[PDB]
């Protein structure tokens, strides 16, 4: 009776990152 | 100048051909507007879509609960919300106001109509008219209804009668009417 | 564009740093069908008739948004911080319908190419601000991944009497202000 919505997956995470 | 934004998009897309002779669905992972990922079920499994997703693709398609519970959303998301709604919503009917105004031109404006489906000729006398007839596209108004101008380019001579003509799921038969 | 007969967005799912805010909403044929109100936590209508095709659990789109702000973190660092483009709207003014002098009518602002999802949509009657009579859509998917959006304003048609639909957006080098008159 209720409508169903996809549901997101969770990334992958614990990458490095680099400043502008 | 302005402040700095992040978006992240994620869309669910259901696309359904035949009834529900073919479904399919299309979830999206979007940076920006950028797709970076995405599940395709005629595939079955993520995709990258930019070197930016390749980190998910591979650890998503390593997860055999993740490919399930997204495989089954086919039928858990589309398919299950295509009974409960989109039939019904298919189903819905809001018949077309067809009015006509001079501007030699004649504009005939259908409006307030559902669904997008809708065929509007005009005639003079008791000929239709194909040359120099010209349309809008179909403008979406976001409350559930459309509209649309058709315009006829007429050169009159008095004691002609000229019909707009209108086409749609609503009607039992065309919506007719007149300009002399 | 994949082709097909007919097209769900089960759901439209937007997060975004500047706030933060995001928006949960169901589309069907390019129509929003429901939305979830984030802030009380509850499936509503925008437009009301369309509750009769089912309802919907809210802690879907919660956890949704839950998952959304976590993987934006995410790319945002994949991605080397790349702030979103203020691409540049476009305004159109309409009415819905036939305009009759004295009868009920409803004047449309559509704002369309709206990225990012950020943008204030205002009503001047004769030059001053209108609040009444005014409701929006929320921000509706395109295929290119920015989105549109749509206000309202009812009113009633008179001679001399004249509209602006004033928008806001960081994609603008100044508010635009898109005229209409009967
Ligand atoms: C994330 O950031 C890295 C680093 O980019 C560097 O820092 C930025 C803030 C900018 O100032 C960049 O101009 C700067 O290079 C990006 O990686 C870099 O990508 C470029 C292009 O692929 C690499 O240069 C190439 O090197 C090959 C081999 O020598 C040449 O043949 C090519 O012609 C080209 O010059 C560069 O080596 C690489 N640097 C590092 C440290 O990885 C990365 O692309 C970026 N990611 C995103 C999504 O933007
Ligand atoms: C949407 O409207 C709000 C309200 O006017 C804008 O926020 C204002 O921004 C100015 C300039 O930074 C400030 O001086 C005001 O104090 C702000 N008002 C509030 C209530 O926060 C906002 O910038 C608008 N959005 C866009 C994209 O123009
Ligand atoms: C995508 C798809 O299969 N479309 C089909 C088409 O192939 C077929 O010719 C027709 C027959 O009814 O129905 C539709």
């Amino acid at each position: 009776e209720r409508n169903a919505g996809s549901g997101i997956i969770i990334s992958d995470g614990g990458g490095g990152s680099l400043v502008p | 100048g302005s402040p700095e934004d992040f978006v992240f998009q994620f869309k669910g897309m259901c696309y359904f051909t035949n009834g529900t002779e073919r479904v399919r669905l299309v979830t999206r992972y979007i940076y920006n507007r950028e797709e970076y990922a995405r599940f395709d079920s005629d595939v079955g499994v993520y995709r990258a879509v930019t070197p930016q997703g390749r980190p998910d693709a591979e650890y998503w398609n390593s997860q055999k609960e993740v490919l399930e519970g997204t495989r089954a959303e086919l039928d858990t998301v589309c398919r299950h919300n295509y009974e409960v709604a989109f039939r019904g919503i298919l189903q819905r009917r809001v018949e077309p106001t067809v009015t006509i105004s001079p501007s030699n031109l004649l504009v005939c404006s259908v409006t307030d109509f559902y669904p997008g489906q809708i065929k509007v000729r005009w005639f003079r006398n008791d000929q239709e008219e194909t040359a120099g007839v010209v349309s809008t596209p179909l403008i979406r108004n976001g409350d559930w209804t459309f509209q649309i101008l058709v315009m006829l380019e007429m050169t009159p001579q008095r004691g002609d009668v000229y019909t707009c003509h209108v086409e749609h799921p609503s009607l039992q038969s065309p919506i007719t009417v007149e300009w002399r | 564009d994949i082709v097909a007969d007919h097209v769900a967005s089960c759901g439209v799912n937007l997060y975004q740093f500047y706030g933060p805010s995001g928006q949960y909403t169901h589309e069907f044929d390019g129509d929003e069908q429901f939305y979830v109100d984030l802030e009380r936590k509850e499936t509503a209508w925008r437009w009301p008739e369309f509750s009769k095709f089912g309802g919907f659990d809210p802690q879907g789109a919660l956890r949704n948004m839950a998952v959304a702000k976590h993987n934006l973190n995410i790319m945002i660092k994949r991605y080397n911080s790349t702030a979103a483009t203020n691409e540049v709207p476009e305004v159109t003014v309409f009415s819905k319908s036939p305009v009759t002098l004295g009868q009920p009518n409803t004047l449309i602002c559509l704002v369309d190419n709206i990225f990012p999802p950020v943008v204030n949509i205002t009503w001047l009657s004769n030059g001053q601000s209108v609040t009444e009579g005014v409701s929006e859509t929320s921000f509706l998917s395109k295929s290119d991944h920015s989105f549109f959006k749509i206000s309202y304003l009812t009113f009633l048609p008179s001679a001399d009497e004249i509209y602006d639909c004033k928008v806001e957006h960081w994609g603008l080098d100044q508010p635009l202000l898109k005229h209409w008159e009967p």
